[PDB]
């Protein structure tokens, strides 16, 4: 083990929905118990902080200590598209005078988006008019994507965009290749599509 | 065990 | 006021690399973490006073000095087996206290610097089949064939950056995983109204940043020269 | 600034019995500030190699501290314990009384 | 309450020949078990009690490592106040602070404490409460609002309710035999001839643990204060404490006068004549 556990798996949670994560340490004269949440390429930002065993509420999310039971949680209501980062547990350590870290668990907040329609689209160059790119774009959000199995065809996870000119969302995925040959309805069969796709002519 | 480093007046 | 420098680095294997680190908050306790990619923080050195400073559980290759109380200079050594992580530096009130991060710093040691290739950017317009079933338009931007992944992706609408509207990859695939030194490929998509992309008077360009080779740095290839760029692609409205 | 006098107090550690091995104890308590010289003499000699306990303060602040060395106890040999501190003008002896 | 585990500081300044010197000791109830001096040759946490020298190397290396933090602490602390006061740089000031816990017979929280000291007065202490501050003079409300703008009781009371009293039901277990025992006092009594008609009765009380005794005189049955004397408890050197306290007698009638010794090893008070 280490000195501070939690479960590095990626953890989804619905739009509006409460995220629970939680984080168990060992107790080596721990008194301080301390969350930190780090987006994608940034530096950890200290949010959270409780030193007495209960909640602690600050903003919309409440952090909750038990020291009997060695874990400290943390809960976020409402969660929102910026809630969409790896959150850091940091536990003192008052024996060796040490202060630890968890790896951190990957949250990633889903829409609730109605009324999809799911389509496979081709765009091509603006400039070159010859390279063409499939956009496989609002699907709902059961839908996944995977990685293709030719070092020639290149596949992207998921993308959440917010029109705030609309009041909707869209999952999207994009993929391309240079075979020359490439075709819209053989990128995401990898995948599984949904059966309500529309693949135009 | 001790406490933490304290603070300064 | 904690400060890192520089954000990207980029140097050749074979040499060492200082990495700064420069603390304002009157702290006695500093450390240096590094951090893999989809991994979490790992201990190199750490300093308790100012002439003093403790190997942490990764110091193997890592040299580290404490001469005064605001400066914990992290100098990574030849020795070192995988220099290329994303440097953390903090500082905090004492050994049990909760502690502050700097911006970081990413660096990135390969081979020899052929591999370093500026990024293709290229925009594609949206299809008449998505317009004419959703009423809307996505252009979507690729960048692709760059090395290392120290890229910077943004939108703008006529000249001025947006984000709403805009979804970008959170980190660039690896065009040829299997490879050691392959070059990354980087994705992003900007979702317009219908109507707001058949305006031939408005302007979409994807502008996409890349940290390189400084402009103090040798550069023998007849290639061009891989420097610290910016390469975009524009578009422009279509009634059609 | 609160200046305290020293309390002395010679004493032995176990029951004083002529020809056995004990241990002779000064334990002043009461006095501040810290700085202290505590000796033990023996016929109006001074005593080396004499350890004394860490320094530790009471309630009120003021310190407390054990002065000790091991000795054999005879009829005739008289011991005490000379303290000097800032409140003392000279240092003050107490001598070692085998009933107190 | 029943047990306490307490730690006392000490930094006194040397103005002109070295940097102030710092004395950190722990105690276990009446046990230390732990000491630290700047002037000492091991510049360590050094053991003082055989059941704390099973701790490992990560609790002794943490534990110097947090007490010499604390006399730096102290250090910024003697130059800080000195002008809170404006006070010259010659003379020789003394800093003291102390803190700890109280459990109670479930070895649960009963009472915690931290206090603070400048030249043998109170400066700042944390109230019983563990959420309010007493600042004693002008110069201590500054480190008030200066410790309220940074929640430090807030993180005090995480250890004086925390790991305290969970480190003092550590220590209580593993040296069981050291600090949960109960020594009882041995006593006996001694005559002295003082005058013709007058003799003191001396009711002596050696070898008892803890220090907390309680000596009465009585007459006929009755609590007898004047011409009695009583000395302050006195530590043996051996791990326990000693005490006796005197009454002067007339010659004749000592079988009228009787001591009572109370003692935590003593369900009912011990009662010691001369004849």
């Amino acid at each position: 083990q280490k000195e501070v556990e939690q479960n590095s798996g990626p953890l989804s949670v619905p739009e509006g929905a409460i995220a629970s994560l939680n984080c168990t340490y060992s107790d080596r004269g721990s008194q301080s118990f301390f969350w930190y949440r780090q987006y994608s390429g940034k530096s950890p930002e200290l949010i959270m902080s409780i030193y007495s065993n209960g909640d602690k509420e600050d903003g919309r999310f409440t952090a909750q200590l038990n020291k009997a039971s060695q874990y400290v949680s943390l809960l976020i209501r409402d969660s929102q598209p910026s809630d969409s980062a790896t959150y850091l547990c940091a536990v003192n350590a008052l024996l060796g005078n040490q202060f630890y870290f968890g790896t951190g668990t990957s949250l990633t907040v889903i829409p609730n988006i109605q009324n999809p329609d799911p389509a496979v689209y081709q765009l091509r160059d603006s400039k070159s008019s010859d390279k063409s790119v499939c956009l496989f774009t609002d699907f709902d959000s059961q839908t996944n994507v995977s990685q293709s199995k030719d070092s020639d065809v290149y596949i992207t996870d998921k993308c959440v965009l917010d029109m705030r000119s609309m009041d909707f969302k869209s999952n999207s995925a994009v993929a391309w290749s240079n075979k020359s040959d490439f075709a819209c309805a053989n990128a995401f069969n990898n995948s599984i599509i949904p059966e309500d796709t529309f693949f135009p002519s | 065990i001790l406490d933490q480093v304290p603070f300064s007046v | 006021g904690i400060t890192q420098s520089p954000k990207y680095l980029f140097r050749k294997e074979g040499q060492n690399v200082t990495l700064s680190c420069e603390q304002n908050l009157n702290h006695d306790a500093m450390y240096w973490y590094r951090q893999d990619p989809g991994q979490g923080l790992r201990l190199i050195y750490y300093s308790q006073i100012v002439n003093d400073f403790q190997k942490g559980d990764i110091a193997e290759g890592y040299s580290v000095s404490r001469e005064k109380k605001e400066s914990f200079p992290l100098t990574v050594t030849s020795a070192q087996k995988n220099p290329t992580a994303f440097y953390l530096c903090a500082s905090s009130m004492g050994g049990t206290y909760e502690q502050y991060f700097g911006p970081g710093t990413r660096l990135t040691v390969t081979e020899d610097l052929k591999n370093v290739f500026p990024p293709e950017v290229a925009v594609f317009e949206p299809s008449e089949a998505e317009i004419s079933h959703t009423q809307k338009a996505t252009l979507v931007c690729l960048a692709t064939g760059f090395y290392p992944d120290h890229v910077e992706l943004s939108w703008w609408v006529n000249g001025k950056e947006v984000h709403s509207g805009v979804c970008t990859d959170p980190q660039p695939l690896k065009e040829q995983p299997a490879l050691n030194d392959s070059r990354y490929a980087l994705s992003s998509r900007l979702r317009v109204s219908a109507t707001f992309w058949q305006d031939p008077r408005n302007h979409f360009r994807c502008q996409v940043q890349f940290y390189g080779l400084s402009e103090n740095d040798e550069w023998t290839q007849d290639r061009a020269k891989p420097v610290t760029q910016i390469v975009s692609a524009e578009a422009w409205g279509r009634a059609d | 600034m609160i200046q305290r006098t020293p309390k002395i107090q010679v004493y032995s550690r176990h029951p004083a019995e002529n020809g056995k091995s004990n241990f002779l104890n000064c334990y002043v308590s009461g006095f501040h500030p810290s700085d202290i010289e505590v000796d033990l003499l023996k016929n109006g000699e001074r005593i080396e190699k004499v350890e004394h306990s860490d320094l530790s303060f009471s309630k009120d602040w003021s310190f407390y501290l054990l002065y000790y060395t091991e000795f054999t106890p005879t009829e005739k040999d008289e011991y005490a314990c000379r303290v000097n501190h800032v409140t003392l003008s000279q240092p003050k002896i107490v001598k070692w009384d085998r009933d107190m | 309450g029943s047990h306490s585990m307490r730690y006392f500081f000490t930094s006194v300044s040397r103005p002109g020949r070295g940097e102030p010197r710092f004395i950190a000791v722990g105690y276990v109830d009446d046990t230390q078990f732990v000491r630290f001096d700047s002037d000492a040759a091991s510049q360590r946490m050094e053991p003082r009690a055989p059941w704390i020298e099973q701790e490992g190397p990560e609790y002794w290396d943490g534990e110097t490592r947090k007490v010499k933090a604390h006399s730096q602490t102290h250090r910024v602390d003697l130059g800080t106040l000195r002008g809170y006061y404006n006070q010259s740089e010659a003379g020789s000031h003394t800093v003291q602070r102390m803190y700890g816990c109280d459990v109670g017979s479930d070895w649960r929280f009963l009472r915690g404490y931290h206090q603070y000291a400048y030249d043998g007065k109170d400066y700042i202490a944390l109230k019983e409460d563990l959420r309010s501050w007493t600042a004693a003079d002008m110069a201590a409300q500054t480190t008030k609002h200066k410790w309220e703008a940074a929640h430090v009781a807030e993180q005090l009371r995480a250890y004086l309710e925390g790991t305290c009293v969970e480190w003092l039901r550590r220590y209580l277990e593993n040296g069981k035999e050291t600090l949960q025992r109960t020594d009882a006092p041995k006593t006996h009594m001694t005559h002295h001839a003082v005058s013709d008609h007058e003799a003191t009765l001396r009711c002596w009380a050696l070898s008892f643990y803890p220090a907390e005794i309680t000596l009465t005189w009585q007459r006929d049955g009755e609590d007898q204060t004047q011409d009695t004397e009583l000395v302050e408890t006195r530590p043996a050197g051996d791990g326990t404490f000693q005490k006796w306290a005197a009454v002067v007698v007339p010659s004749g009638q000592e079988q009228r006068y009787t001591c009572h010794v109370q003692h935590e090893g003593l369900p009912k008070p011990l009662t010691l004549r001369w004849e």
